[PDB]
């Protein structure tokens, strides 16, 4: 029942700031500390700070004073972290975590918030249906030349979930490309309409491409 | 001045016992630490709290194979059967409250590779350029590489029998369950695509080679 749910992926411009949010549930907010941690390049973790959501009492890693500002809203039951004047180095996954007022373990963690700090050009994906070359068939979908991450890609808007593989993205000259495959039976395709659904929130675009033989 | 020192990476043959070490700064040799497990593109996970005597309070979903020991400065993670799924970065942390001011500190982490593991060979899916992309005088060939372990592949493309370096983009592997998956793309022009008689995605995995080819003619 006890979850931390963090705000979505943020594209921030260098020299601007970003507010990331972490909402607690299924425990008493005021009787635990919320901690913040940065995923380090390569391997490791980097402690940012702690808020006591009762009193608003905050401490910090020396390195994050003037950089990080931890607020807590009792009403909304939400811990916030402002990160200021961002550079490429602030581009990382940030985790809110929970611990006892007793200086102990970070027992429950959020899913992470990916922050991208770039001046590169927000670009919606060109999306192409990948029909099989030349009882069952593997269809594909290419998502070429988008920025930033993320995209969300589904088949028949998630209604087709069995046999889906969505492959890690490549990055080249500030543009991502990604492909996804699904295997259905010949009795399904092409008698039924089958689409990949590509949403890119940063460009506010949604595309559904039909796979035609 | 709290300083958890771990070793960058550790390798144990499967099944065998794994003991990991988090040496505490001499000054704070008495402290309780936590242990954490970090797998790639997933939140790190509370493993145990570990006192100066040996007392270990393993967190939820941490099975019996994980246990705790303490030895002056050093603090130990013991994993009984170093199973495939234990492959991760193990990070230890510590908390301190000097004057109502609390600080938490992480070691650098220890990357555990499990060895003597049987391999899975990559299987290949290739797609040719969509008519739609061709209409635009561009042709992206798509190589999808699934169901491979461990994570190391190198990918090359050949046009007829000659290597192509230009317009090749290959992903980092990503862990899907106990195996890995990766993608490769060859960015051509529609003419480059219609000229050649074949194009080949070549994947090299642990001494093995898998190849799948497209005919533009079809």
């Amino acid at each position: 029942q006890v979850q931390l749910q963090q705000s979505g992926a943020a594209l921030v411009r260098p020299g601007t700031s970003v507010k990331v949010s972490c909402r607690a549930s299924e425990y008493a907010f005021t009787n635990y500390v919320i901690e913040w941690v940065k995923q380090r390049p390569g391997q490791g973790l980097e402690w940012i700070g702690v808020i006591n959501p009762g009193s608003g009492g905050t401490n910090y890693n020396e390195k994050f004073k003037g950089k990080a500002t931890l607020i807590a809203d009792k009403s909304s039951s939400t811990a916030y972290m402002q990160l200021s004047s961002l550079t490429s180095d602030d581009s990382a996954v940030y985790f809110c975590a929970r611990s006892t007022y007793y200086s102990g373990a970070l027992d429950y963690w959020g899913q992470g918030t990916s922050v991208t700090v770039s001046s590169a050009k927000t670009t919606a994906p060109s999306v192409y249906p990948l029909a099989p070359v030349c009882s069952s068939v593997t269809l594909g979908c290419l998502v070429k030349g988008y920025f930033p991450e993320p995209v969300t890609l589904t088949w028949n808007s998630g209604s087709l979930s069995s046999g889906v593989h969505t492959f890690p993205a490549v990055l080249q000259s500030d543009l991502y490309t990604l492909s996804s495959s699904v295997t259905v039976t010949s009795s399904t395709w092409p008698s039924q309409s089958i689409t990949c659904n590509v949403a890119h929130p940063a460009s506010s675009t949604k595309v559904d491409k039909k796979i035609e033989p | 001045q709290l300083v958890l020192t771990q070793s960058s990476s550790a390798s144990f043959s499967l099944g065998a016992s794994a003991k990991l070490t988090c040496t505490l700064s001499s000054q704070h040799s008495t402290y309780t630490i936590e242990w954490y497990q970090q797998q790639p593109l997933k939140p790190p996970k509370y493993v145990m709290e570990l006192k100066k005597d040996g007392s270990h309070s393993t967190g939820d979903g941490i099975p019996d194979r994980f246990s705790g020991s303490s030895s002056g400065a050093d603090r130990y993670l013991s994993i009984s059967n170093i199973q495939p799924e234990d492959e991760a970065i193990y990070i230890c942390g510590v908390g301190d409250t000097i004057k109502e001011q609390f600080v938490y500190v992480f070691g650098g982490g220890t990357k555990v590779t499990v060895l003597g593991q049987p391999k899975s060979t990559p299987t290949l899916t290739v797609f040719p350029p969509s008519s739609e992309e061709l209409k635009e005088n561009k042709a992206t060939l798509v190589c999808l590489i699934s169901n491979f372990s461990p994570s190391g592949v190198t990918v090359a493309w050949k046009a007829n029998g000659t290597p192509i370096t230009q317009g090749v983009d290959t992903s980092n592997p990503t862990k899907e369950g106990n195996k890995f998956m990766a993608s490769s793309f060859l960015h051509l022009t529609s003419d480059q695509w219609r000229s050649h008689n074949s194009f080949t995605c070549q994947v090299t995995h642990e001494g093995d080679t898998v190849e799948k080819s497209l005919s533009p003619a079809e």
